[PDB]
DNA sequence: CTAGTTGATCTCATATCAGGAGAAGGAGCAGAGCG
């Protein structure tokens, strides 16, 4: 570390090297930080969590229990144990509450003062945080898996919703259409995630075992099927092209977009080209996922290598994305892992979880 | 909203790329240097280099690179900014006026993306079909050339390989060809790629991948002979060109690792090669008929420590050094019986990484001196700045009541100025000088009896006095006195006035014109003017015939410049200047254009005109107000042309530099007279009188801050000034191979004493670090203590603690072992400079590295890794705990005023601490939220917080006005394009308040400095406005360059006006003025500048 | 020569003889290429909706923007009556495009399955009836069409009609119809047009219905509670800027 | 071979108490092992 604070004193290194350094250095010692905590506020399993991404002060959390939470993440206190506090909480007794399961929810990219959440009771429900009350709701023909907003597009702003329904709806919060559907899955859509790098690119993961790429400006169906073999197995597609060998139930874009994380119900996690949807073969070995709905999980950004952070089981296990080397495995939770989300200004995770709480994995030193 | 003013003391110093192709013109061969944001061109002599241009970027020059496409006459430039501007730039000369004309322009930023770890590469391909860039991980992106854009339309290629080290386009392929090393997990690879325009997307190379070194970094592109590539790597130089794979392994560059080339030839049969040791290695190709045979390297020898170098001609190398002073160096074909070729012919000053830097009143005046640690490890330097010329005296002789100084040649063969002739009340003193040595002789000739008003050295071999009385004209050769004119009714000489050829006296109101002939003094022109003369001046200029044609004369009463036709002693033309003081001194003299007369008032107020050589008319008058007391000009001919010297209470050398007049400030107390001197031991000297004696110095630059430099030779780290011991406590770090060995004499080995850490507490190459007391005049190493085996030292303060009355050299270091990341331990060590010896006085083992240390209140507080505490100094001269603060990543940075901590950490950017005294610990007052990565803090006001932040940008925090008084404001934001490496407060001079200091690691020191809101507001406005009419480089907006920006953010600045856009108010003509300020006067603003351009 | 943002070289001496508002439409149709969707050009009868296109096609070939250099094979679907017109209107604007009729009266003189074979081999201009797309929607649709274009695609009002589903069996993305009336009758029609120009963009076709028609005609009554009116207008609101960026009707 | 006319054929619009007997399932529940 003097090492590389002389080199960025002096100019040998950009001082790129000693930011990014010194982040990796500090996601590989994450570790669960008792000298922080959560305020428990929901009677159910976490079962998503969102920090916004401007100033990532905030963040919110979705429950089974139906109540959504908003906390505080800055040690507002002068002492160096502090309670990570709940601003705002749709509770039991707010009229606007989700019946069921909050199975996501994400703060509007490009301003917190707004954010949506879907659940199973087959809305989607968009909130104002100043006011805390409903400003529109989209129902549904069908229970939500999961929804996402572009955290890109300054030019449109609509939700993909994914629910048991074979079709993706794109829900826009600018003058309200919930009609588009893209079609072309056969069974529920699990997961949905917009490309970092292209405004209208939209990654859908399915029950079907099929990853599909859509430009939801496009007319004529999926870009590109994610496809495990890249043609060693090629078949006319009417079953073949599945991106695994089960239920695909978490997406996640890697963070300068280009490449595709996708985890299976076959327990895998596998590694895409984004751009023709070719599988990197990276190994990844095997990640135990047996979630019967959408599986959250996050990458690193702004680290000199990039990271996964996914579910497993009641861990959080970190591999590397390019190579795939099983970083660590973070033990601290008492359930399965339903959630975890990253801190990107601080090297910080926050994991959700069955059992009711929300850990704070800090870097120790 | 704080209201803060930035400028630029020193400008950038530190060579981050050059370039060498016909830009100027197709004949000429220029040298383009990029400084950090400023791009300098210059042009290849057969000596030396000539500057033609100085532009400055709206950017950090990344990238840099000449290219001629395609019936184009001379190449054109690109240039990439950090911020991702790119811009194509052609120079236009048209007569006079130089334009840099932004032929193209474009910002090629991706919105997302990790910027690669190697760093922005751009390359052109060598047909000129498009440019190359790798800006982010995975991608390549493409400008097209050969499609004539205006606006740079660049397109991305997916590049399957994520870790590219370094890429180049290959020479002679029909296609555009990439080839670039890639790492995998399983090793190093060189790969190419054909690039199609048209498919927009890789194609296989003409020749397939190859598994290299583990540590190959760096590829070049061979001309059309050989083609193919050279990969240079840690241990070994390979080529290929597909089906060929030489390879050599010279032991000599296994020592380090080679950084930059340059081709030499044309058709790279050698190049050059620079590696971080300084060494300048020469690669050969040699031939076979063509093929390539095989592959040497030689050792050329040392140079500075080169970012990049450039083979100019004629076997001139510029070395291009960000570490040091960038070299101009020549390769003989011969060795110098040392084993080098290089014999540095030029050396270019370069503070160097400023990474440390104490303000210091040295010799005890008023003025600042700046004295920084710059450089690094082999050019590692303490450079000494200050303002004005440099008085450089050499001798002095204690003559209280000076009034007149001339130089005399006493000696007739001799054409020096070995005697002086003064006067000081009623008398004429004359002075020998005999070289080095001074008496107090007469000269044959000079009446001792009568003072002295002129008198100087005058063609036919003849000397000229004019007394109060009369005029007495000295035959040197012959004998005494033989021709001698006296005014007909014995009035007394009020002034004079003389040169090599005639006289002109005023006595009374009356006016005599005398012409030097031998054995004669005959009066042609005569007249009795309407007031009492004041002042005079008939020094020709371009004489080319002998004598002056034309007169300046000050008057009383009608206080005006007055100018006369000589032979008749007309009235020429009249400039009205006014006020209540007589003129006391008027002189006329050349500068670089043309004939200029400078006249100046008893209150400090001088006026210079244009004058002409027809009709005597002074033009373009401007008026400047220099010292608060009467003024005397007087004229001395250094190495470049004529330079004025102001005499007053506020010395000041006016000369002119590209054709504009500038008043460079000589920081001396006061000098009543002054006369040029040249003996045989005294060279283009001058002669300072001043009330009390004569100070005998000579100037070295007349124009900007003068830069001494210390070498080192080894890394200096931090430095302290103990005034109280006439001394600078500088730690240093050298590098030792081997128990070790030094690999070269440094400063710390050449000590006058010297002493090792034996110390209790702890029981390839290596870095040894070292305690440098530095005579603060003789800047002698008095000391060198060495500290403990793998002992970094951080931290240095000068101080006293406690209640003793000792200072003291506080040292805070640490513990490095390879086998850890973050030291463990470390120790407070006090040091007591005394005796010429550097003594133990204390110790105190701490559990991490001593970051940072700053007295506080005569008590010592200390930055161990992760917690703040304050150390008490006891009676028993040991330091105790007194209270600690443990909420901090890192606190690396740590200043104070009062009670109140600025604390910058690592990555949570500030906290705002206060040790309440009455409890005993500290409390946190505030905190700023952001994840800024500081590089240094400072503390402006009371409640103002200065901190650079490690993406080059200034923000200023602000305790606001609940718990949300606990979140600092970020009131300020400016992306200053510098990597801040250290705050102080201090200004290098005798509207604003407050002054701080601050050196980059580029070598820029800038200057950040409190407006009020009223200036604020108004400068703000010009800025804008100046934005409107001025006209970048590269058609960068203004505010898009000081957008304070980040990889998670970007906003405009604010609170921040950029003062070298503001101070670029005066360099443009005057109708661009009013359109500048339409809606006060221009002279109003005018004004506002200057005071704005005195406080550096 | 008219320039684009992306570059769409429209030529100077075609795109000097538009109108201002074909000159918009040329535009907007590029605009939708360039997106990969259909629209209607719903301009009223009388304005001139073949110029537009001619206009576009021919830019879309000459400035040979691409899967196929420039322009491909296309098909225009048009009533028998204006087949002839249409390729008039070709020859007189862009003749070097290979116009042909799919027709009994025709030019082929062979079999026609031949004549489809060799205008996609040229990729040429082919102008059917909608006849011959009902009855050949197995054969015509084989030969990777680049564009499709109803005109007078109120034919397709039907969602049920043969017509429609074989007009709904072609592939491309780019799917135009030119009809001086979306909608004559109620909201099946609308969205059987929309469901050929995207297939998505409106849902599925019961809660299109469920969504849009019934509020809407229950608010279309003066006897309708405040309520239905209020939740009608909001209803018609949503439709008409979700149809927005793909309806082009401009009235006299 | 070449048009043109004339039938047939098909597609697409516009309508709002004096049974009985047995078989199967389910539910209540007593009770016996037995984890």
């Amino acid at each position: 570390m003097l090492g590389f604070l002389s080199a960025r004193q002096t100019g040998l290194e950009d001082p790129l090297r000693l930011r990014r350094a010194e982040s990796t250095r500090r996601v590989l010692g994450l570790e669960l930080n008792k000298d922080r905590d959560v305020e428990r506020i929901h009677g159910g399993g976490i079962n998503t969590l969102d920090i916004e991404p401007v100033e990532g002060r905030y963040m919110l959390s979705g429950g089974s229990d139906g109540v959504i939470v908003l906390y505080d993440l800055e040690n507002s206190s002068r002492q160096s144990y502090y309670t990570c506090k709940a601003v705002c909480s749709i509770g039991r007794d707010h009229p606007d509450v989700h019946r069921y399961s909050v199975e996501t929810v994400q703060w509007y990219p490009h301003d917190t003062g707004m954010f949506t959440s879907s659940s199973f009771d087959k809305t989607l429900k968009v909130w104002d945080t100043n006011t805390l009350q409903t400003a529109d709701v989209f129902n549904f023909e069908e229970t939500v898996y999961s929804h996402h907003m572009s955290p890109v597009s300054t030019k449109h702003c609509l939700v993909a919703v994914g629910t048991r329904g074979p079709k993706v709806q794109l829900c826009d919060l600018k003058s309200g259409s919930c009609s588009h559907i893209l079609q072309g899955h056969r069974q529920e859509i699990l997961a949905v995630s917009w490309s970092p790098r292209y405004d209208y690119i939209l990654a859908t993961a399915s029950a079907d075992s099929r990853v599909k790429l859509w430009d939801v400006r496009r007319a004529s169906g999926c870009l590109i099927t994610l496809d495990q073999h890249n043609g060693k197995k090629s078949q006319a597609v009417e079953s073949a092209n599945t991106a695994h060998n089960g239920k695909v139930n978490g997406l996640c874009f890697t963070s300068d977009g280009l490449h595709l994380l996708t985890v299976g119900t076959d327990n895998r996690m596998r590694l895409w080209n984004s751009s023709n949807g070719e599988n990197t073969l990276v190994n990844y070995g095997k990640v135990c996922n047996n979630s019967k709905k959408g599986l959250k999980f996050t990458v690193s950004c702004g680290c000199s290598s990039e990271f996964v952070f996914v579910p497993y089981g009641s861990t959080i296990a970190v591999y590397t994305v390019y190579s795939g080397e099983q970083i660590t495995m973070l033990k601290g939770h008492y359930k399965t892992v339903d959630c975890c989300v990253f801190q990107s200004n601080f090297q910080e995770l926050y994991s959700g979880s069955r059992d009711c709480n929300i850990l704070a994995w800090v870097p120790s030193l | 909203m704080s209201y803060n003013y930035v400028v630029t003391a020193q400008k950038p110093t530190a060579v981050n790329g050059c370039v060498t192709g016909h830009f100027t013109s197709a004949e000429d061969l220029n040298l383009l240097i990029a400084k950090n944001t400023r791009l300098e061109i210059y042009v290849v002599t057969a000596e030396g280099l000539r500057p033609v241009k100085e532009v400055g970027m709206y950017g950090k020059i990344a990238v840099m690179e000449l290219f001629r496409p395609k019936g184009e006459s001379k190449d054109l430039l690109f240039i990439l900014t950090a911020k991702y501007n790119a811009c194509i730039l052609e120079y236009k000369q048209s007569g006079e006026s130089i334009d840099i004309i932004t032929r193209a322009h474009g910002n090629v930023q991706d919105r997302i993306g990790r910027p690669s770890e190697t760093g922005i590469i751009g390359i052109i391909d060598p047909e000129c079909r498009m440019i190359g860039l790798r800006l982010y991980d995975g991608l390549f992106k493409v400008i097209p050339l050969d499609r004539d854009n205006k606006e740079l339309k660049a397109f991305n290629i997916r590049l399957e390989e994520l870790h590219v080290i370094d890429v180049k386009f290959l020479y002679g392929c029909q296609a555009p060809t990439i080839c670039f090393v890639y790492q995998d997990p399983q090793g190093r690879h060189v790969k190419t790629y054909e690039v199609s325009l048209r498919e927009k997307e890789f194609n296989k190379g003409p020749w397939k991948q190859e598994n290299v070194e583990a540590e190959a970094s760096m590829v070049i592109a061979v001309p059309e002979p050989f083609g193919g590539a050279i990969i240079i790597g840690q241990e070994s130089i390979t080529y290929h060109n597909g089906d060929k794979y030489l390879a050599i392994a010279p032991p000599i560059i296994k020592q380090s690792t080679i950084v930059c080339h340059n081709r030499v030839d044309p058709n790279g049969s050698r190049y050059l090669l620079g590696d971080m040791e300084g060494r300048l290695f020469m690669l050969l190709l040699e031939k076979e008929e063509v093929t390539l045979k095989d592959l040497r390297v030689e050792l050329l020898g040392e140079t500075s420590i080169a970012e990049c170098l450039t083979y100019l001609d004629n076997g001139v190398v510029f070395v291009g050094s960000r570490l040091g002073d960038s070299q101009l160096v020549k390769l003989n074909v011969d060795s110098n019986e040392q084993g080098s070729y290089v014999v540095a012919m030029e050396t270019f000053t370069n503070l160097g990484p400023i990474v440390d830097m104490c303000v210091v009143d040295l010799e005890r005046q008023g003025q600042g001196q700046l004295v920084t640690c710059s450089g690094a490890f082999k050019e590692g330097s303490l450079r000494i700045i200050r303002n004005g010329i440099g008085i450089h005296e050499h001798a002095s002789i204690d003559l209280p009541g000076i009034k007149g100084l001339w130089p005399l040649r006493s000696d007739p063969n001799r054409e020096t100025d070995d005697t002086l002739v003064l006067s000081f009340v009623g008398q004429t003193r004359v002075l020998m000088l005999n070289g080095e040595e001074v008496e107090e002789t007469e000269l044959m000739g000079f009446v001792d009896d009568q003072q002295t008003f002129f008198c100087g050295n005058v063609a036919h071999q003849q000397l000229i006095q004019i007394t109060s009385a009369s005029v007495r004209l000295v035959s040197q050769e012959p004998k005494a006195l033989v021709s001698e004119w006296k005014e007909p009714q014995a009035k007394n000489i009020s002034v004079a006035s003389c040169n090599s050829s005639q006289v002109v006296v005023a006595v009374g109101r009356a006016l005599y014109y005398l012409q030097i002939h031998p054995q004669e003094l005959r009066q042609i022109s005569h007249t009795e003017m309407e007031h009492e003369v004041a002042c005079l001046d008939i020094t020709p200029l371009g004489d080319s015939n002998g004598l002056s044609p034309l007169c300046a004369i000050g008057l009383w009463t009608d206080i005006s410049a007055r100018i006369l036709k000589l032979p008749s002693f007309e009235l020429l033309h009249k400039e009205m200047l006014g006020g209540e003081i007589i003129p006391r001194s008027i002189l006329m003299t050349t500068f670089e254009s043309s004939h200029y007369l400078l006249c100046a008032l008893g209150d400090g107020a001088l006026f210079y005109f244009g004058l002409n050589i027809e009709t005597g008319l002074l033009s373009d008058r401007k008026k400047v107000t220099l010292g608060t007391q009467p003024t005397v000009l007087r004229t001395f001919r250094s190495l470049s042309t004529t330079n004025v010297f102001a005499c007053s209470d506020r010395p000041t050398v006016i000369y002119s530099s590209n054709h504009k007049l500038v008043f460079s400030n000589v920081n001396l107390k006061e000098v009543n007279y002054m006369c040029p001197l040249n003996s045989d031991g005294y060279p283009d000297s001058l002669a300072l009188a001043n009330n009390s004696t004569l100070t005998i110095g000579t100037i070295d630059e007349i124009q900007k801050l003068h830069i001494r430099t210390v070498p080192l030779y080894e890394s200096p780290r931090k430095i302290c000034y103990q005034e109280v011991s006439q001394c600078f406590g500088v730690l240093s770090s050298r590098i030792e191979v081997q128990g070790t060995t030094a690999l070269r004499p440094s400063a710390s080995t050449q000590a006058l004493s010297s002493s090792v850490s034996s110390s209790k507490l702890f029981s390839e190459e290596v870095e040894v670090h070292n305690l440098l007391i530095i005579d603060q005049h003789t800047f002698e190493v008095l000391h060198a203590h060495q500290f403990l085996q793998n002992e970094y030292a951080l931290s240095l303060v000068s101080c006293k603690l406690g209640k003793d009355p000792n200072t003291y050299f506080i040292v805070g270091t640490a513990m490095v072992y390879p086998e850890e990341a973050e030291p463990k331990q470390g120790r407070i060590v006090v040091f007591q400079y005394s005796d010429g010896k550097l003594q133990t006085v204390a110790e105190k083992e701490v559990k991490g590295a001593v970051y940072s240390m700053v007295e506080f209140n005569g008590k010592l507080l200390a930055s161990i890794n992760s917690t703040v505490r304050l150390y008490e100094w006891t009676t028993e001269k040991e330091l105790r705990t007194e209270c600690n603060h443990y909420n901090n990543i890192m606190a690396l940075y740590l200043k104070t005023k009062g009670d109140f901590i600025l604390v910058g950490d690592l990555m949570r950017s500030v906290l705002l601490l206060a040790y309440k005294p009455m409890e005993g610990n500290f409390e946190e007052i505030a905190r700023d939220f952001n994840p800024n990565w500081m590089s240094a803090v400072e503390i402006l006001d009371d409640d103002n917080f200065l901190g650079a932040e490690n993406a080059f940008n200034l923000f200023v925090c602000q305790k606001d006005s609940d718990e949300e008084r606990q979140h600092l404001q970020e009131v300020g934001l400016f992306h200053l394009g510098e990597f801040v490496n250290v705050f102080c407060h201090g200004s290098l001079v005798m509207p604003t308040q407050g002054s701080v200091l601050f050196g980059t690691v580029n070598g820029m020191i800038g200057l950040v400095t409190s407006l009020s809101e009223s200036w604020y507001n108004l400068l703000l406005d010009m800025q804008n406005r100046l934005n409107k009419v001025i006209k970048s480089v590269g058609k960068i907006e203004h505010s898009f360059w000081r957008s304070f920006h980040t990889e998670r953010k970007t906003e405009p600045a604010t609170g921040f006006i950029d003062g070298d856009l503001i101070e670029s108010f005066l360099d443009i003509s005057r109708p661009k003025m009013q359109e500048v300020v339409a809606n006060a006067t221009a002279d109003d603003l005018i004004k506002v500048v200057e005071e704005l351009t005195r406080i550096h | 020569d008219a320039e684009f943002d992306e570059g769409f070289k429209v030529p100077g001496f075609l795109f000097k003889k538009l109108f201002k508002y074909q000159q918009t439409g040329v535009r907007w149709l590029w605009e939708l290429h360039c997106q990969q969707a259909g629209g209607i050009l719903g301009d009223e009868m009388g304005l001139g909706r073949t110029i537009q296109i001619i206009a576009f096609l021919a830019g879309l070939s000459y400035s040979k923007i691409r899967r196929f250099e420039g322009l491909g094979p296309t098909v225009i679907v048009c009533p028998t009556t204006v087949m002839h017109q249409w390729v008039k209107e070709f020859h007189t604007w862009w003749p070097p495009f290979r116009v042909a009729i799919l027709h009994e009266t025709g030019s082929y003189t062979h079999k026609k399955e031949k004549l489809i074979r060799d205008v996609a081999h040229c990729h040429g201009i082919l102008i059917t009836s909608y006849s011959y797309i009902r009855l050949m929607q197995d054969d015509i649709s084989r030969y990777d069409w680049h564009y499709v274009i109803l005109d007078e695609g109120h034919k397709i009002r039907n969602p049920n009609a043969a017509v429609t589903l074989a007009c709904k069996q072609f592939r491309t993305p780019h799917r135009i119809i030119l009809s001086g009336s979306p909608m004559q009758n109620n909201l099946r029609e609308l969205w059987s047009l929309f469901d050929f120009i995207f297939p998505g963009k409106l849902g599925t076709l019961p809660v299109f219905m469920e969504q849009f028609s019934v509020p809407i005609t229950m608010g279309g009554y003066s006897n309708a509670s405040p309520v239905q009116v209020k939740t009608a207008y909001k209803c018609a609101c949503v439709l008409r800027d979700t149809i927005n960026p793909y309806l082009l009707r401009r009235m006299k």
